[PDB]
């Protein structure tokens, strides 16, 4: 049953070619120790052609072009749900092409319209899942979604938050300060969400 | 040229700034004039061309990451270097598809001291215009929620906002640049009056002064203020009235007085709202000292204690205090109810 | 001068302690700042019995203090460049890259003129990607046989349309006008193009500068609107954004009996637009009359009902088509974007309340739309939620 | 990697000074080979 494994097995051969690239000896010394299990695996799933391709050695930015000029030019909302809907399908067949539409849609995470600003927030927490580094990228628009006035804004901005402070950790201070300081005046009640947010802070940093 | 332009990927920053220290044997230092001479108007060639595929430059997207240390060195004002690193921070920011130009206002504009720095910036909005749009509204949007958050500490706060506040009291004085440029700056910081406001309030006095001059300044927007709008802002505006009387006396009060005039000016519930919450603060517990108003235990009781109490107790919580003082100059008083009556009027 | 004759006059210099020459010195300190003018501060400055009852260092402290008030600023504004003529390509480079940065019609004509030239032709049009005309006019300005007419064309139509976009109005007036007199020489087609684009780009001048102001259009520019919605010529190029402008723009300025009788028959039944801003004035200016304002109210919502409505049950907002109206909603919405008079989108508003409460809000005029209504499962109740959300959210936007 | 890439630049660069394609080969094998090997290609 390898097809079922078609991901595990791509993800596992760009790490032996990243493997064999930065440090060769080691990795050959490897594959020489097992070099029967992958002649056995290789001749079993010859179609496996990356596996063959590491046999016989012993883009992207432009398809999302029409899809970032559609994003940047939408003004009604049907235009900017279906070029949201169209990276969202594909983006999990192909979860790196979402670091190209960080700044993009970071400015559709304050938008006022419902549909589009949930899904976008669900877009830019799955590619700073992929990419824990740019999450940083995202505090001015996450605190000003936090502080803005329409309340539709701060009420999914509370819902995503546990999530976002999980993958932040160094402005999850200031990120959860501004969360109590708007359930404080502002009426919502973030208690739950700072509590969870809180908790799984805790049970890494300091338990 | 061709290779620099469509070869580097990853060192492209680094053998640009190499490039052009070498630019700052004569020979070779022409030679290397003319190479980017020639690299600029090859980015120019190949950004603005075929208009419908999408050109890619492999050199502009490495320098897309690069962009904050770009503007910082285009602001040093290095001679002749000033001039081919701004003209390649209006290629970059055209090239980007997302348009990074906004981001790149927004640092020149946070970064900049001098009014030259600020003639820098007004430079590129005028050299990007002719090709993007609506860039002053998302540069305003992107420095003030990194303004609100964490990042851009308060000196480069207090820079940003006094910058914007050059900018709309020359966009005001209506010579022949302003209608040339095109910007509309008033309009654009109005649109953004309700994160403007929080500033006013802010706990370091530059960052709080520079706002209350932008706020002095600034237009208001064309239809009018939003109730809670107008509310923020009499209420940020009035305590900042009277912090900076308390701190800078009646000399360091000019802007939020402008403000309030301009808020009582704007309709008669600005006006009532206006003069109520001044006067309610200038009357409340706290500021009215601005304008001359009137505001161990066990162990030494065995000490102090031949063998009978004596008396029979302690009437009340003992003895009462040292009883209130106060003090002030009775000219900082009169002046300071002259500023406020002044305003009133 | 009289304050100042009289300071000097009661003061009586070095006859008087320290303690009245202080409170002097402080009155006149205020009195300065209180002023608002710099001639006046200065003048005050000036004075004999100011110099000499303040020290140097504070008066010169003050009266920067009083400068730095409103500070003088210069800023360059023209666009950074680096012209090195040291071959002919980089002269090219150096002279595209003044086209690109130019918006004055006769600079860009001198360039145009120049670059053809010193090339074979070059087809100039392309050398910015960013020049964006509609495909529409695109498909004609192209089909011009002369170069040099062809790329000065086709470079001014776009340079207008993106100084309107940016709201540079008047280099848009100077390069319309460049193009249209360009045009009037050779076609009439263009022409016709040109003239249609000047009335949009009056239209928009006019709701900028004169518009949120109050003062009503100069009574030439509503004759061109009705005769551009009258013109009726068939072999011409047209956007329809311009026919939703000045369906918008007829409607702020209250010209509804123009709209509710004026207009020709066969303009209802080819432009949509036309057909709501007759629906939307006759129902705004009969709402006095019960009978009049029930049957346009209800032939009203007829037609909103049905743009809301979507065949088959699907989320309209998911497709943006299978529409059962005569507009698409997004077309609906936005055509709406363009209207500011109260009165009007009062009636929307009212409208899409009561649609929203069939399937509780309160607006003032809903008491004349019908209450039941035929193909009720027809609408789609999500789409009107966004709808009116969005509504009320621009309505808020025109008066808060 | 080594001396195999340093002979093909060499061959590469003696039939280029020959001119005054095989270049377009060269660039392509040095591309292909420079998968494992494109360190010792660049000290080359």
């Amino acid at each position: 049953s390898s097809r079922h494994l078609a991901a595990f097995i791509n993800k596992f051969v760009q790490f032996i070619h990243k493997y064999i690239t930065y440090n060769a000896p080691a990795a050959i010394s490897f594959l020489q120790k097992h070099a029967d299990p992958l002649h056995d695996l290789s001749f079993d799933n010859s179609d496996l052609v990356m596996l063959k391709s590491l046999l016989a050695g012993l883009l992207t930015a432009a398809e999302m072009a029409p899809y970032m000029k559609r994003l940047s030019r939408g003004q009604t909302v049907e235009d900017l749900l279906e070029v949201l809907s169209d990276i969202d399908e594909m983006s999990r067949r192909r979860p790196e092409i979402l670091s190209f539409f960080s700044t993009n849609l970071q400015r559709l995470m304050s938008s006022a319209e419902e549909c589009c600003r949930n899904l976008a927030f669900s877009l830019a927490l799955r590619s700073m899942q992929n990419s824990p580094s740019i999450a940083a990228a995202f505090l001015p628009t996450f605190m000003y979604c936090l502080g803005s006035q329409d309340f539709e804004v701060v009420q999914t901005a509370l819902r995503n938050l546990p999530e976002y402070a999980l993958l932040c950790q160094e402005h999850a201070a200031v990120l959860l300060h501004r969360a109590f300081l708007v359930g404080m005046y502002g009426q919502m009640d973030p208690s739950a969400q700072i509590s969870e947010a809180l908790r799984i802070l805790h049970m890494e940093a300091v338990m | 040229v061709h290779l620099v332009s469509q070869a580097s990927g990853a060192g492209a920053y680094r053998l640009l700034q190499f490039l052009v220290d070498t630019a700052m044997p004569d020979t070779v230092r022409e030679a290397c004039d003319r190479l980017i001479q020639l690299l600029l108007l090859h980015l120019q060639k190949l950004v603005h061309h075929r208009g419908p595929p999408p050109r890619l430059v492999p050199f502009l997207d490495a320098l897309k990451n690069h962009v904050g240390e770009l503007c910082g060195e285009t602001l040093r004002l290095e001679r002749k270097r000033f001039l081919w690193q701004h003209q390649l921070l209006g290629l970059l920011s055209v090239y980007t598809r997302p348009s990074c130009g906004p981001e790149a206002l927004g640092h020149l504009l946070s970064r900049a001291r001098s009014p030259e720095e600020l003639s820098l910036a007004t430079q590129l909005y005028a050299g990007l215009v002719v090709s993007l749009s609506g860039l002053l509204p998302l540069a305003f949007r992107s420095c003030l929620a990194r303004v609100h958050a964490g990042t851009l500490q308060p000196p480069f706060t207090a820079r940003f906002l006094r910058n914007l506040a050059l900018l709309v009291g020359w966009e005001q004085q209506g010579g022949e640049g302003p209608a040339a440029l095109g910007a509309h700056f008033g309009e654009s910081a109005s649109a953004h009056l309700s994160d403007l406001a929080p500033l006013l309030l802010h706990p370091e006095e530059e960052v709080a002064e520079a706002a209350a001059s932008l706020l002095a300044i600034c237009p208001f927007p064309s239809e009018a203020l939003s109730p809670s709008q107008l509310l923020g802002l009499v209420r940020a505006g009035v305590h900042r009235f009277f912090a900076s009387l308390r701190l800078h006396g009646p000399p360091g009060v000019a802007s939020a007085c402008q403000l309030l005039t301009r808020l009582s000016q704007t309709s008669p519930a600005g006006l009532k709202a206006v003069l109520q919450l001044l006067v309610e603060g200038a009357l409340h517990r706290g500021n009215t000292e601005l304008f001359g108003g009137q505001v161990a235990s066990l162990l030494d009781t065995n000490r102090r204690h031949i063998w009978s109490v004596f008396h029979a107790g302690v009437i009340g919580r003992g003895l009462k205090p040292p009883k209130f003082v106060q003090s002030r100059n009775q000219q900082e008083v009169i002046y300071n109810t002259q500023s406020l009556l002044s305003l009133l009027v | 001068d009289f304050l100042l004759e009289v300071c000097s006059r009661s003061v009586n210099l070095e006859k008087a302690s320290e303690s009245l020459k202080g409170n002097m010195a402080a009155f006149l300190k205020n009195v300065c700042l209180g002023l608002e003018d710099l001639q006046y501060v200065f003048m005050i400055s000036s004075h004999e019995l100011f110099i000499t009852l303040l020290k140097d260092e504070e008066r010169k402290l003050l009266v920067d203090q009083m400068r730095k008030r409103s500070p003088r600023v210069n800023l360059c504004i023209k666009p950074v460049t680096s012209f090195y003529p040291a071959s002919a390509s980089v002269n090219i480079g150096q002279l595209e890259h003044q086209l690109i940065l130019s918006v004055d019609p006769w600079r860009i004509r001198q360039i145009l003129i120049e670059l053809h030239g010193m090339t074979s032709e070059r087809q100039f049009w392309t050398v910015s990607n960013k020049w964006e005309v509609p495909s529409v006019y695109s498909g004609v300005i192209l089909g011009i046989k002369d170069n040099l007419t062809r790329d000065l064309v086709y470079i001014l139509m776009a340079k207008g349309l993106h100084c309107s976009t940016v709201k540079d109005f008047s280099h848009a007036k100077q390069l319309f006008a460049a193009c249209l007199e360009l045009v009037t020489e050779f076609s009439p087609k263009l022409r016709q193009v040109m003239l249609n684009e000047m009335l949009l780009l009056d239209i928009h001048t006019h709701e900028a500068g004169t518009g949120q102001a109050g003062e009503r259009p100069p009574s030439d520019l509503i004759s061109r609107v009705r005769g551009y919605l009258e013109m009726r010529l068939p072999d011409i190029p047209l956007r329809q954004v311009i026919a939703e402008e000045c369906v918008a723009f007829m409607l702020n300025w209250r010209e509804n009996e123009y709209l509710t009788l004026q207009v020709p028959a066969f303009l209802l039944q080819s432009n949509p637009y036309v057909k709501l801003g007759q629906l939307l004035a006759a129902t705004c200016k009969e709402l006095p009359g019960p009978k009049e304002s029930r049957r346009t109210a209800k032939d009203l919502w007829e037609v909103v009902v049905q743009i809301c409505s979507v065949s088959s049950r699907v989320s309209l907002i998911k497709q943006r088509e299978s529409t059962l109206g005569i507009m698409y909603r997004s077309e609906l919405l936005s055509f709406i974007k363009k209207l500011r008079e109260p009165l009007v989108l009062t009636i929307i508003l009212s409208l899409f309340v009561k649609l929203h409460n069939v399937r509780d809000i309160t607006a003032e005029h809903i008491s004349i739309w019908p209450s039941s209504i035929p193909n009720l499962q027809s609408v789609d109740f999500e789409a009107v939620a966004i709808t009116v959300k969005e509504l009320v959210r621009y309505t808020l936007s025109i008066n808060p | 990697p080594g001396t195999i890439i340093s002979r093909v630049l060499s061959c590469g660069l003696k039939d280029f000074c020959v001119h005054g394609k095989i270049a377009s080969v060269v660039g392509i094998l040095g591309h292909l080979a420079s998968r494992h090997g494109d360190s010792i290609r660049r000290e080359l």
